[PDB]
């Protein structure tokens, strides 16, 4: 997160740090005690196998994510129509071996319902351990920042992303920059507060640089993916009934 | 016509019989609408989603609706509220029926004047308000 601030305990109880080889790779968002929403490009081969991934929840600091605090990932499911070249359908689901324990520091974010009626420039928040500046290293402390939704028409402009924003993507940030997600925030939450409920409206996907002018963050439109998300958990719920 | 994955007739979408090879026509028949979690069900005959009335709804019906949406045994709250979804047609419980989406029938009003608000999980809450 570039241009944001360090998160306090309980501020973003859904944010998880996904680890491979004892280091943070991507962010995720808890929706149920066993299901985390992340980005498909995080789990591209060779990280498509579940045994590579550990999820850390309720821990703000990377150096505090000790051996024994992590949750082993049991299943990884990339979106069936993911395109690694266009980042279209950049959504993936991770199932945990042991369900999370919910308290003030670990809680799920609500999946977006149809009829949200969000503002065209809705105030949003992005959190993650991503770089605090372009090409920087992972952030030790969890960071967060306010971003504004950017209408796809404007984001698809010729001086912004020139028709690269698909209906499976939403844009968030500031066309002047200085506040944006960055590498390491990918898969992390883009959430908004409405009706005193936090809604996961996007998952951090891609962008040209970090916090550069006229290059805002592009986020996977979770709203479009909810039908796929519901089908995956329901299908798992019936297999595991065995 | 509605597609399964890349085509059926919308009267055979959410009709209680699996017609798609992957069952896509019968697994996405229940949804929550709006920031107030209005419980809605898809009507095959009307090719539209409609709110569920609070009339004769209980916790166990919600847990069934929660299971059909993929939330398994997760259930948080279910109360009757005024319909803010601008809908004109609703779905009423049978009570003599014997599936949650096929246990409702079309109705142009609700006797309780309320629709089901269904929260399958306690989410969306941080340290602040
Ligand atoms: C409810 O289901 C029973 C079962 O046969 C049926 O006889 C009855 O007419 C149904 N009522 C409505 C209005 O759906
Ligand atoms: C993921 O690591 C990721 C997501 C998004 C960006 N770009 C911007 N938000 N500008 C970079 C990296
Ligand atoms: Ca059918």
């Amino acid at each position: 997160i570039v241009g944001g601030e360090s998160a306090l305990p309980g501020a973003w109880p859904w944010q998880v740090s996904l680890h491979v080889q004892n280091v943070h790779v991507c962010g995720g968002s808890i929706i149920t005690p066993e299901w985390i929403v992340t980005a498909a490009h995080c789990v591209e081969k060779p990280l498509n196998n579940p045994w590579h991934w550990t999820a850390f929840a309720g821990i703000l600091r990377q150096s505090f994510m000790f051996y024994g605090a992590g949750y082993q990932v049991e299943k990884v499911i990339s979106h069936p129509n993911y395109d690694s070249k266009t980042k279209n359908n950049d959504i993936a689901l991770m199932k945990l071996q042991k369900p999370l324990t919910f308290n003030d520091l670990v809680k799920p974010v609500c999946l977006p319902n149809p009829g949200m009626m969000l503002q065209p420039e809705q105030l949003c928040w992005i959190s993650g351990w991503g770089a605090t500046e372009e090409k920087g290293k992972t952030s030790e402390v969890l960071n967060a920042a306010k971003v504004l939704l950017i209408e796809t028409q404007r984001c698809n402009s010729r001086y912004v992303y020139d028709n690269l924003i698909t209906p499976a993507m939403i844009c968030a940030g500031f066309l002047q920059g200085n506040v944006d997600s960055c590498q390491g925030d990918s898969g992390g939450p883009l959430v908004t507060s409405k009706n005193n409920i936090w809604w996961l409206i996007g998952d951090t996907s891609w962008g040209s640089g970090c916090a550069k002018a006229y290059r805002p963050g592009v986020y996977g439109n979770v709203m479009v993916f909810t039908d796929w998300i519901y089908r995956q958990m329901r299908a798992d719920g019936e297999f595991v009934e065995h | 016509g509605i597609e399964c994955d890349s085509c059926i007739n919308p009267s055979n979408w959410c009709d209680g019989v699996s017609h798609c090879p992957g069952g896509e026509d019968e697994n996405r028949c229940v949804r929550l609408y709006g920031p107030n979690f209005i419980l809605q069900v898809y009507s095959s005959q009307r090719k539209s989603w409609h709110p569920v009335c609070q009339d004769d709804w209980n916790e166990n019906y919600g847990r069934a609706a929660c299971r059909d949406m993929g939330y398994k045994n997760n259930f948080y709250s279910s109360q009757g509220i005024v319909d803010d979804s601008g809908s004109t047609s609703f779905m009423k419980l049978n009570t003599s029926a014997g599936d949650i989406y096929k246990k409702l029938y079309h109705s142009d009003a609700c006797s309780s004047k309320a629709v089901v608000s269904l929260r399958c999980i306690a989410c969306g809450v941080n340290l602040n308000d």
